[PDB]
């Protein structure tokens, strides 16, 4: 079924995965794009 | 006995990273609450504390067993092994669960996969109080929650008929306010990630008068009548009346400072600082009136003689009028 397919896909992705190595550990740098949604500026103390 | 076998068979081949029906349909979650106490509503930080018993119930076709027992009743030892929705409160400055003595959680897995998950929370929710009409102001400020990572296509919340049920409403720490009602609401918001189903519970608070009535209103009206007392002292005793006026002004400004120090720094004019400003004006006008009286005694005595008795009637009438106007207006507004 769809749940079994998803489970097998995720188990394949996480199997044989090294956390100590960034993506493209030898080649070019990885590009990390940032978004920020400001909820509140709470208090501004002088 | 056999409950261990059931619990072992439910967690064999179970992935707690995949929501139930990951690729079929959104997960319907029924949310209930139990407001223990609505903590102090401090206006300085525009926040308020609330203590609730948050209950979430959903269907999980993977936690479906077939035995004589109908329901499995469990503590917080099996909460971290099944899928649990990531409900967060969108307007909480700081909130935290309870951990003494054992994590305050409850998990009840019925026979057909229906899961009930209950926990105890203390949320310092945020609400920007519009501090006009102070202290004759009423607020209705919410508690909003929604899923964090799952958009509307994956997690849909839905209130029950008898979802939110307040407690006794008597042992709460609502000092300056008074609980008058609540109402639940469901909407859909747009975020950079997707469309989310945001639920809200609006609590209606009405500021009961009292502390301010006896902290600023009475002191200032009593200062006003103290300033009026100078109108009867004979006009020849200058130092007495000058001391009266100037010390009355000093006390008036001190009381205004305190009254404004009660509530936070707001750049608009409230209804309390308006009152203390009118009282300040009254005191200053009584003092400049005596000043002109003393100045005119040297020029024309009969003018000052008539002016004193004129002021003796003109000041209390103008103050009664002001009061009436002010109070009536704000009570109708
Ligand atoms: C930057 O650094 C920061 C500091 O390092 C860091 O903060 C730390 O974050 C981590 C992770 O987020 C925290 O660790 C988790 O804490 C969870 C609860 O945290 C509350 O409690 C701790 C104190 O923890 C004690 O008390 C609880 C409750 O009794 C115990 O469960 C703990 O084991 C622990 O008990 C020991 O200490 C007690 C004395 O206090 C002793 O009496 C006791 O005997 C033990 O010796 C508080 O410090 C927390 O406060 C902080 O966090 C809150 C969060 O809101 C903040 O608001 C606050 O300001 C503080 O910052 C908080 O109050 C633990 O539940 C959790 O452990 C569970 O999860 C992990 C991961 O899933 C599991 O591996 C683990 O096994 C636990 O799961 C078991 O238990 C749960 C119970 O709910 C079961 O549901 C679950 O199924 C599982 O049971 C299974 O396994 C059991 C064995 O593990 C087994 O017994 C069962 O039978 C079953 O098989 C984890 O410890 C850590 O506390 C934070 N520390 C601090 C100082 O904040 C921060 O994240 C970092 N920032 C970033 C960005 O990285
Ligand atoms: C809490 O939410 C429920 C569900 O939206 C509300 O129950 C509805 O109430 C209206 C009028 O009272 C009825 O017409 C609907 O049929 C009810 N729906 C269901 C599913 O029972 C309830 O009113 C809300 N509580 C409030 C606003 O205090």
């Amino acid at each position: 079924s769809n749940m079994s397919l998803v489970k097998e896909t995720v188990d394949r992705l996480l199997k044989g995965y090294d956390i100590r190595l960034r993506p493209d550990f030898g080649g070019p740098p990885v590009a990390v794009g940032m978004n920020i949604d400001i909820a509140s500026i709470d208090m501004v103390s002088e | 006995g056999d409950v261990t076998v059931i619990l072992n068979n439910l967690l064999e081949g179970y992935d707690n990273k995949l929501r139930p029906d990951i690729g079929v349909k959104p997960t319907l979650i029924h949310t209930d609450m139990y407001v223990n106490s609505i903590g102090p509503v401090n206006a300085i930080n525009m926040e308020y504390t609330i203590d609730i018993f948050f209950a979430q119930t959903w269907y999980d076709r993977r936690l479906k067993f077939n035995s004589t027992i109908k329901v499995l009743r469990l503590n917080s030892n099996m909460v971290g092994k099944i899928w649990i929705p990531d409900t967060f409160f969108r307007n909480s400055k700081k909130a935290d669960a309870h951990w003494i003595t054992t994590p305050n959680r409850m998990l009840r897995i019925w026979n057909d996969g229906r899961v009930l998950y209950t926990l105890r929370l203390t949320i310092d929710a945020e609400c920007q109080l519009q501090l006009h009409n102070f202290p004759m102001d009423e607020h209705s400020c919410p508690l909003e929650f929604s899923s964090y990572g799952y958009p509307r296509e994956e997690i849909v919340y839905q209130w029950k008929r008898s979802s939110v049920e307040v407690g006794d409403t008597r042992s709460w720490r609502l000092y300056q306010f008074s609980f008058v009602g609540l109402r639940n609401t469901t909407e859909v918001v747009k975020t950079t990630s997707g469309d989310y189903v945001v639920m809200s519970v609006y609590f209606d608070l009405s500021r009961r008068m009292g502390y301010f009535t006896i902290q600023t209103y009475i002191p200032c009206t009593l200062i006003v009548v103290l300033s009026w007392v100078s109108f009867w002292i004979n006009k020849d005793a200058v130092p007495a009346r000058t001391s009266l006026g100037i010390t009355t002004v000093l006390t008036m400004t001190t009381l205004s400072t305190i009254a404004r120090k009660s509530l936070p720094k707001v750049s608009y004019v409230t209804a309390m600082d308006l009152f203390v400003s009118v009282c300040f004006i009254f005191v200053f006008s009584a003092l400049v009136e005596y000043g002109t009286l003393h100045y005119f005694v040297s020029s024309q005595p009969a003018r000052a003689a008539k002016m004193d008795s004129y002021a003796r009637i003109f000041f209390p009438t103008a103050f009664c009028l002001f009061n009436l106007v002010y109070w009536v207006s704000y009570l109708y507004l």
